[PDB]
Formats: structure tokens, sequence, C-alpha cells
């Protein structure tokens, strides 16, 4: 999507494998605020918003 | 309320302990009042702060 029309998806009722994101390494910037950036983000979340 | 002095003493002690337990559950200018979530939601260097 374009910047102004930011598209929002709700990630609900599924298990997540955050480690493909971490080990992919092709992501230029993977900065995490409030949640750990050392691949420790594998925690129970009520709501996940992309 | 004939034994009000002893009741006041035990009430003050109970209030002090309750206040201590309540202060235990305090953000204290952090992100959360629980430390295990800090350990799980931050790497060790950032978490130390």
């Amino acid at each position: 999507a374009s910047v102004y029309a930011w598209n929002r998806k709700r990630i609900s009722n599924c298990v997540a494998d955050y480690s493909v994101l971490y080990n992919s390494a092709s992501f230029s910037t993977f900065k995490c605020y409030g949640v750990s950036p050392t691949k420790l983000n594998d925690l129970c979340f009520t709501n996940v918003y992309a | 309320s004939a034994l009000g002095k002893l009741q006041d003493v035990v009430n003050q002690n109970a209030q002090a302990l309750n206040t201590l337990v309540k202060q235990l559950s305090s953000n204290f200018g952090a992100i959360s009042s629980v430390l295990n979530d800090i350990l799980s939601r931050l790497d060790p260097p950032e978490a130390e702060v």
C-alpha cells in the first residue's frame, strides 16, 4: 500500500514463527521497540497488527 | 472499641505491610511492574536499565 493509505491486517488465532524473519537477514532494518530484538519476541500476544 | 490502642497498632502494621505489597506492584518509571516480562521483552543489555 501507499504511505497515506497504510494497510492494516489483523493477525489472529494462529501460531507464529517469528524466527524466519530474524534468520532471513535480507531485511535491511529490523529495529524493535518495546519487544526484544534478539529473537526473543516469541511471546503470547492478544493482538498482532501488521 | 475498648481495646482501640492495640487495634490501632495492628491496623498500622497491617497498613504498612499492605502498602509495601502494593508498592511491589509499581511501574517505578519503567515499562512494566513485572520483571520477568522485562527479561522476555528485552535483550539482557537493555533490560538491565
